[PDB]
């Protein structure tokens, strides 16, 4: 349907943003709560964003999962962009990273396997969401994970794939070389957000993007002694620099480490 | 502009990609429909979701005259038809 700011009552901020500030809402009719984030026109002009945002509402209003933080909806004016999201009631992954310092391996393995479920049901819509990173996870009320912020995806029928981007620490290499990507982008990510996860900072961290890059493109990093065995497997096959070395996401799912240390639904 | 990549006696891969949107006006899905030019049966459609901007039209006969025209529906508009015409 359309939308207006009208068929909600607003409520307390949530946070701030980059280029606005995202409300608690409801829609009056259900009474349904929800987060309505309001972007301002002048900023995103400002920034350059305004594709990626044409990106993420196109993409993201067609994604309907458990795991995936839904967009019901968006609508605009003269001054504002609005989009109409899932309230994730538990914040980002990234303040729980920061609070906790490090996950433990049961958290650990059943946010991967949600991450997983979810790319899997973007990757059949040859979906790529290429900018998977602690920040762009979200938590409900149960405290399951929520993937969103889809500026950086892409329908893959629908580029050439050719152009990096995403997010330093946890771009594939195959961006770094210059070459055509494709869903394994994401497989990659996963593995460096599984490290993240265990460790408490990514593997490929360095003082500039150069090294980082040279680094991920060499994939030259370790591992800490306390990584069992099972994680350093998962992780060192997610990391392979050829990506038709990295497993689907099926397999992913049934790694062992996973299978032993994942939550029951 | 609406292009066709490539093409086979049955089948027809379409493009969008040279068709630009107003700035803040996003693409809900296109409709996609396709006949024999002037000489009648009903013309054909489909839609697809706005985020594709190609797709194959598939099970034509070969030898046609076909108008292939696509409508970009916005979550907040219609935008003019764009079409071409091609012969399998
Ligand atoms: N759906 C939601 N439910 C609950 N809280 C949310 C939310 N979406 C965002 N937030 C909160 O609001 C803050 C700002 O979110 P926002 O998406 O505006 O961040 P941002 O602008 O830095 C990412 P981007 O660069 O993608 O616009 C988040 O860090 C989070 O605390
Ligand atoms: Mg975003």
């Amino acid at each position: 349907r359309q939308w207006a700011l009208e068929d909600f009552e607003i409520g307390r901020p949530l946070g701030k943003g980059k280029f606005g500030n995202v409300y608690l809402a409801r829609e009056k009719q259900s009474k349904f709560i929800l987060a309505l984030k309001v972007l301002f026109k002048a900023q995103l002009e400002k920034a350059g964003v305004e594709h990626q945002l044409r990106r993420e509402v196109e993409i993201q209003s067609h994604l309907r999962h458990p795991n995936i933080l839904r967009l019901y909806g968006y609508f605009h004016d003269a001054t504002r962009v609005y989009l109409i999201l899932e309230y994730a009631p538990l914040g980002t992954v990234y303040r729980e990273l920061q609070k906790l310092s490090k996950f433990d391996e049961q958290r650990t393995a059943t946010y991967i396997t949600e991450l997983a479920n979810a790319l899997s049901y973007c990757h059949s819509k040859r979906v790529i969401h290429r900018d998977i990173k602690p920040e762009n996870l979200l938590l409900g009320s149960a405290g399951e994970l929520k993937i969103a912020d889809f500026g950086w995806s892409v329908h893959a029928p629908s580029s050439r794939r050719t152009t990096l981007c995403g997010t330093l620490d946890y771009l594939p290499p195959e961006m770094i070389e210059g070459r055509m990507h494709d869903e394994k982008v994401d497989l990659w990510s996963l593995g460096v957000l599984c490290y993240e996860f265990l460790v408490g900072k990514p593997p490929f961290e360095a003082n500039t993007y150069q090294e980082t890059y040279k680094r991920i493109s060499r994939v030259e990093f370790t591992f800490p002694d306390f990584v069992t065995e099972g994680a350093r497997d998962l992780i060192s096959r997610l990391l392979k620099h050829n990506p038709s070395q990295r497993p689907m996401l099926r397999e992913v799912l049934e790694h062992p480490w996973i299978t032993a240390n994942s939550s029951k639904p | 502009k609406l292009e066709v990549v490539a093409a086979t006696p049955t089948s027809l891969l379409i493009s969008w990609d040279a068709q630009t949107y107003q700035m803040y006006d996003y693409v809900s899905y296109y409709r996609i429909t396709y006949g024999e030019t002037g000489g009648n049966s009903p013309v054909q459609e489909f839609t697809v979701p706005g985020y594709y901007s190609t797709a194959t039209i598939s099970g034509l006969k070969p030898g046609v005259d076909y108008t292939i025209t696509v409508y970009a529906e916005g979550y907040y508009s219609s935008y003019s038809p764009i079409s071409i015409n091609y012969r399998t």
